[PDB]
């Protein structure tokens, strides 16, 4: 399932931002 | 932010008193040794916001200790002049309001009002997500802070659930105007959270406010859907994704959402709800939020989906554990012509 997926993957915590 | 007190009528007299506060900005409102720091609410890729006692109020503050050093080895100097230059000089019901701000040799510091509740990001990952209506709840003010902060020419650029604060009565604070621009034209910096970009922030183009009509796109998709619309594990294939935009929708969403999505989402940028013509009418009056009180929800008038436990005014409990770290500061001044009006 595409929850699944996400839940496996390596972004599910909280996220930095990006610049640069 | 501060409670409510024609459309057209406010806007202008919001703009006269944001502009008074932007060509001249408060300054050294406060210093260190006035508070007392108790633990450490959330950090970010820049600073550290921690929970903070007032000594001869006895209020709570969340105050934001930036490193001088590390915002210059990162790039942010411009950027964090304009979070601190445009945060003192707004103010509207759900964003949240700079208390008090100063520096010292080390350190940058703004203190806001602390808003208890936690980041949306907590409570959507633990349930794993939101019903429409309480989504749309949500959406409703981003849409109406929006509305507000484009109409002073203000970008914001930073739109995710961990900016985003519940406060005691349930209603949305928006934190982190790190990345926040006053824009008359369009910009170019490659700024943001990767699942949030714009396909023309990715493409290098030169953007404007419709970026953040493309956030709330992706917000309201993962507040309702519990993940993002373009996930990976890794950066560049989240651009990948984003560029390709297709998107798909879990089963649960209803037509209506699917739709106003479909809109939001929306790589050309001459289609893009909130770029166009009539501008964030196309969003206010979209079957969607058909259900939506706007001004009851400027009024904070509609009930909250939930309101936060909250067991005193120092009770951090909404929020995670971090790891804790000692606020040095030089007896050498760092940065000081770089953060003059600071
Ligand atoms: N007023 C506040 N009250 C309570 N907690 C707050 C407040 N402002 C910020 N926080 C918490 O501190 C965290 C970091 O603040 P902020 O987002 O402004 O830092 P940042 O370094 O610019 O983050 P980013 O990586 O998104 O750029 C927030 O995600 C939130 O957990
Ligand atoms: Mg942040
Ligand atoms: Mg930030």
């Amino acid at each position: 399932t595409t929850y699944a997926d996400f839940i496996a993957s390596g972004r599910t915590g909280r996220r930095n931002a990006i610049h640069d | 932010g501060n409670a409510a007190a024609s459309v057209k009528e406010f806007l202008a007299k919001a703009k006269e008193d944001f502009l008074k506060k932007w060509e001249t900005p408060s300054q050294n409102t406060a210093q260190l040794d006035q508070f007392d720091r108790i633990k450490t609410l959330g950090t970010g890729s820049f600073g550290r916001v921690m929970l903070v006692k007032h000594k001869e109020s006895g209020n709570h503050y969340a105050m934001k200790i930036l490193d001088k050093q590390k915002v210059v080895k990162l790039k942010q100097i411009e950027h964090t002049l304009n979070e601190k230059r445009i945060l003192q000089a707004v103010n509207f019901p759900f964003l949240v309001k700079l208390e008090f701000s100063f520096k010292d040799n080390s350190n940058l510091y703004m203190v806001m009002e602390y808003v208890a509740g936690g980041e949306m990001f907590s409570h959507l990952r633990r349930i794993g997500r939101f019903s429409e209506p309480h989504a749309r709840f949500y959406a409703a003010q981003i849409v109406l802070t929006f509305e507000y902060l484009h109409s002073l020419d203000l970008i914001y650029r930073d739109l995710k659930p961990e900016n985003l604060l519940i406060d005691q009565q349930g209603y949305i604070q928006v934190t982190d105007f790190g990345f926040a621009k006053r824009v008359k034209g369009r910009t170019w910096t490659l700024c943001g959270t990767p699942e949030a970009l714009a396909p023309e922030i990715i493409l290098s183009k030169g953007y404007n406010k419709a970026v953040d009509w493309w956030a709330l796109g992706v917000l309201i998709y993962e507040m309702a859907a519990g993940y993002p619309p373009f996930f990976a594990d890794q950066p560049i294939q989240i651009y990948e994704k984003i560029v390709s935009g297709k998107v798909r929708f879990p089963s649960h969403f209803s037509s209506d959402l699917k739709d106003l999505l479909r809109n939001l989402l929306q790589v050309d940028l001459t289609k893009r709800f909130g770029n166009l013509k009539n501008g964030v009418n196309d969003i206010k009056n979209h079957k969607w939020f058909a259900t939506t009180d706007w001004i009851a929800i400027y009024q904070r008038k509609v009930e909250a989906p939930f309101i936060p436990k909250f067991k005193g005014p120092g009770d951090t409990s909404n929020f995670d554990d971090y790891e804790e770290e000692e606020i040095r500061v030089s007896i050498n001044e760092k940065c000081g012509k770089e953060f003059t009006e600071f």
